[PDB]
RNA sequence: GGGGAAACUCACGAGCGCAAGACAGAGAAGGGAUUGACAGAUUGAGAGCUCUUUCUUGAUUCUUUGGGUGGUGGUGCAUGGCCGUUCUUAGUUGGUGGAGUGAUUUGUCUGGUUAAUUCCGUUAACGAACGAGACCUUAACCUGCUAACUAGUCUGCUUGUAAAUAACAGGUUGUACUUCUUAGAGGGACUAUUGUGCAAUAAGCCAAUGGAAGUUUAAGGCAAUAACAGGUCUGUGAUGCCCCUAGACGUGCUCGGCCGCACGCGCGUUACAAUGACUGGCGCAAAAAGUAUUUCCUGUCCUGGGAAGGUACGGGUAAUCUUAUUAAUACCAGUCGUGUUAGGGAUAGUUCUUUGGAAUUGUGGAUCUUGAACGAGGAAUUUCUAGUAAGUGCAAGUCAUCAGCUUGCGUUGAUUAU
């Protein structure tokens, strides 16, 4: 079956779902089969560049990583993204590297942001009955 | 006059205890013999039907809900065997509630 | 709101007052000794007592 | 098979299946202690255990009323007669089962004994076969016009947690007077049995009880060099 | 009051039909009780309803005298059951001791502490029961376990566009695999670690750090003692008593009515625009449903400018099919330019379509018109502390058709207090 190279990491926020595949080479991010500079709100492209700027291009050449995301929508399939493809390096850096550099980056990037290798816990609130949503109720007549 | 033979056992239940007694004898009764080949417990999502009524019996005054679940699990076994031996593994005593259902393709 | 309650600290002492010898600083230790000798059939309870028996120890250390 | 018929939609049909045949039995036997039903299926039969404080009256004069019964649910669902089978099987204690002892108080008021008394004879009787705790709730008019509402409690209760469902049976009957419908509740704490040897009470004890359990001083033999 | 009522529902109203008036006593009936019905009138009505007209039919019974069914008729102050509310507040009991002749009291408390009569401590009280807690359901952690063609990944083959061991896409594949996805076992959190932080160093609180998670993790379910003549005879083949009983308050049919408008009072949808409206472009959800075989979800396909129609090819009683999609805020262009303006669309008049025997008193939907109030709201006053408010759509219940409601589901995501 010949085992390849491959490291598989997921990522999450809300609903959202990233899977980042990360193999060696010269290095592209495709997000689901399309480059970074095509992700629908641009403003927070920025959002995924940023593990990028904070880690250097450097460690970045020498892989090609694929991140394919399904979720909720824009916004939290961003941050699903940025997830995966943080906490992607530092299991590449965990088989195929030393382990040193996987706690360097691993500091490295949480000195800058958690939320890159830790998901945000917060989910939807179920509604309770009498009220248009989880907590505000029906209005009252007092008097 | 050998036969090969998948079987299929689709499992049913509104209670979890009882279906995972028959699962897991199925899979333990079918491992214990030699002609077995057994596809292990396959785990459905688990169907939970919802019906939220209002408490009162009248309108009096204040809105209380009932939230009333029903689950079902569905659990799927696969066998290769034959038949004799497919009805050695359904020997079993089963809890109420369940649903077990049999299907067999043939194979060459 | 972490106050603890009666069921618990009942527990605790009993915990203490037969088994003191094999009791140690660690929670997770103390919490498998509680398993072993007791009847707990919550793992939340399990833990609560487990936590407070410890926290005794940490008290019994310092005096009485 | 037969129709191809949704999981949901056959198993709620089930359900209420079920139900039909509870109000069924609970109505038509009213006479000897019904507890439960269990309705085992298979695609040749269907299999109905009655549980029951008095099975010889499920019976009745030699299948008088099990015949009748048996065709009933014939006529009713419509059966092959290989199709349907009935069986009676003995609650084996009367005191841990409520409709049964609902039913008995249902009986002891019907001959005008009175209240106290009866409640009395009854919980009595339940906590002698080892319940933990009971009460009984009656309702409506006892002394005149208008309604009272009298309980009567002893040994252990509990209502509120998720162990009410388990430890706690209940039942409800309406008994009829001349005056009126009046009604009475049974709830009989069951007590907690930790082994599967018997059908008894609850299997998984209260939440609430911690145990610690004082250690052992038993036979010891050392393995020593000998000294010469 | 699942109280979204076109018929039905349905109790209201106008006009018509049946008996499903059992059972017993008396008389009548076989030489006839009674049923039915062409046709002409009649009627709203092919209601034989009535009237004329006779032919059928063969005890299924008719007249009285009793009397039962049946009753969405009355009575919640006759009642069960259930359900609201005090109240989710923290309360409430008893035994044995102590105090009062006694009703009663201590227990059940000065004080800390907790969300909690939660605990600590005080202690003539000691021990206990209910309630709170425990518990249970959902959500959040596992690159460890158990497995999966009704999930996906990879591996090796291939296909297309390309110079292609590039890139992006398909199709296949296997004694392959578990990250993603199901979901079973078991872990996990105990306020953990630290703290010359506050605590009379006791319960506890506080902070920082670690942590998936430290507001009782979050959101719920359950809810003692006692009440309140709270609500419910219209949910019940649970009923007491009262009433209606053949032009009936029984069971049907036809047309209305509950939607009737000078007004008063509640929930609410939509707006008063530039953080906007409109015209394009854009592979972002979750959770629910679904066929007693053509009827239920519906995917292709075709016709129509459109709502919608074909029936041409098909799948799915469903992790397989509708679909792992088809949502809308949001984003990118472009128009429009602070004025009752395209903001805002109420109200109206033609046309077309769909559900239904039935749409008139517009069921919904489509196309042109028509375009009102409203320029941010008096006295008053509601709900609300984090994936929370608010905006934003989606489903489910109702349902042939009808969501401005309800019950849920995610998306975008705050201000301000702990
Ligand atoms: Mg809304
Ligand atoms: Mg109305
Ligand atoms: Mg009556
Ligand atoms: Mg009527
Ligand atoms: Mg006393
Ligand atoms: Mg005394
Ligand atoms: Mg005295
Ligand atoms: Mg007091
Ligand atoms: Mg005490
Ligand atoms: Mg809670
Ligand atoms: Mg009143
Ligand atoms: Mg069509
Ligand atoms: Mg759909
Ligand atoms: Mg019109
Ligand atoms: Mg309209
Ligand atoms: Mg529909
Ligand atoms: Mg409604």
């Amino acid at each position: 079956q010949q085992k390849p190279q491959l490291v598989q990491t997921f990522g999450r926020k809300k609903n959202a779902v990233a899977v980042a595949s990360v193999r060696p080479g010269k290095g592209l991010l495709k997000v689901n089969g399309s480059p970074i500079d095509m992700i629908n709100p641009q403003i927070l492209q920025a959002k995924i560049y940023e593990p990028i700027l904070l880690l250097g291009q450097q460690k970045f050449a020498n892989l090609d990583i694929r991140i394919r995301v399904r979720g909720s929508g824009y916004t939290s399939q961003v941050y699903a993204i940025r997830q995966a493809l943080s906490k992607g390096i530092v299991a590449y850096h965990a088989k195929y590297v030393d382990e040193n550099s996987k706690r360097e980056i691993k500091e490295q990037l949480m000195q800058y942001d958690r939320s890159l290798l830790v998901a945000d816990p917060r989910r939807m609130e179920p509604k309770k009955c009498g009220g248009r949503g989880a907590r505000s109720k029906m209005q009252k007549a007092y008097r | 006059e050998v036969k090969k033979v998948r079987v299929r056992i689709t499992l049913t239940c509104k209670n979890l205890k009882s279906v995972e007694k028959a699962t897991s004898e199925i899979v333990s009764r079918a491992k214990k013999t030699e002609q077995v080949e057994v596809k292990g417990p396959v785990r459905m999502p688990t169907k939970t039907l919802v019906i939220t009524v209002r408490k009162s019996p009248c309108g009096e005054g204040s809105k209380t809900w009932d939230r009333f679940e029903m689950r079902i699990y569905k659990r799927i076994i696969d066998l290769t065997c034959n038949v004799p031996d497919v009805k050695t593994i359904t020997n079993f005593r089963i809890d109420p509630g369940v649903e077990i259902e049999l299907t067999m393709t043939a194979d060459q | 709101g972490r106050v603890r309650t009666k069921t618990v600290k009942r527990a605790a002492k009993s915990l203490i007052e037969h088994y003191y010898s094999k009791l140690t600083n660690d929670f997770h230790f103390n919490k498998k000794i509680l398993s072993e000798v007791a009847q707990v059939p919550s793992k939340r309870l399990r833990n609560k007592i487990a936590g407070f028996a410890t926290h005794l120890m940490k008290r019994i250390q310092k005096g009485p | 098979t037969t129709r191809a018929i949704n999981k949901k939609k056959k198993f709620v049909a089930d359900g209420v299946f079920n139900a039909e045949l509870h109000s069924f039995f609970s109505k038509s036997l009213q006479d000897a202690g019904y507890a439960g039903i269990e309705v085992r299926r298979t695609p040749t039969k269907t299999e109905i255990r009655i549980k029951a404080t008095k099975p010889q009256q499920v019976i009745g004069v030699e299948g008088k009323k099990h015949k009748e019964l048996t065709q009933f649910l014939q006529k009713r669902f419509g059966y092959s007669d290989d199709q349907i089978q009935i069986w009676a099987e003995p609650i084996k204690f009367k005191g841990l089962c409520a409709s049964a002892q609902v039913e008995a108080m249902n009986y002891k008021l019907l001959k005008d004994v009175p209240v106290r008394l009866a409640a009395n004879y009854i919980i009595k009787s339940v906590i002698q076969d080892g319940a933990k705790g009971c009460e009984i709730i009656i309702s409506g008019k006892l002394k005149q016009q208008r309604a009272k509402t009298m309980k009567f409690k002893q040994g252990y209760m509990i209502c509120t947690g998720q162990p009410k469902n388990d430890y706690i049976d209940v039942a409800v009957r309406h008994v009829f007077f001349k005056q009126g419908i009046m009604g009475v509740k049974v709830k009989i704490m069951l007590p907690y049995e930790p082994n599967p040897a018997k059908k008894f009470g609850v299997k998984t004890p209260i939440p609430d009880n911690v145990i610690i359990h004082p250690p052992k001083q038993i036979t010891d033999d050392k393995e020593i060099r000998t000294a010469v």
